[PDB]
């Protein structure tokens, strides 16, 4: 899994 | 071992329109989040130390 890009949005659930 | 933080002063923009305090309130922290997905958290920066 690429490795460093945290869209930072709680997309979940 | 060391750790060198850096600070610059952004201008930031709202968009015309909206009213209500609070509403402008959440805007004005919108505006610091999309500084933050533009240059940080790409550079080093995390999602915890979000300064202001």
């Amino acid at each position: 899994s690429e490795d460093t890009f945290n869209p930072v949005y709680p997309y979940d659930t | 071992n060391q750790v060198e933080l850096k600070y610059e002063w952004v201008e930031f923009t709202l968009p015309e329109g909206n009213y209500s305090e609070t509403m402008t309130i959440d805007l004005m922290n919108n505006a610091i989040v999309e500084h933050y997905l533009k240059v940080g958290r790409q550079n080093g920066v995390l999602e915890s130390d979000i300064g202001v």
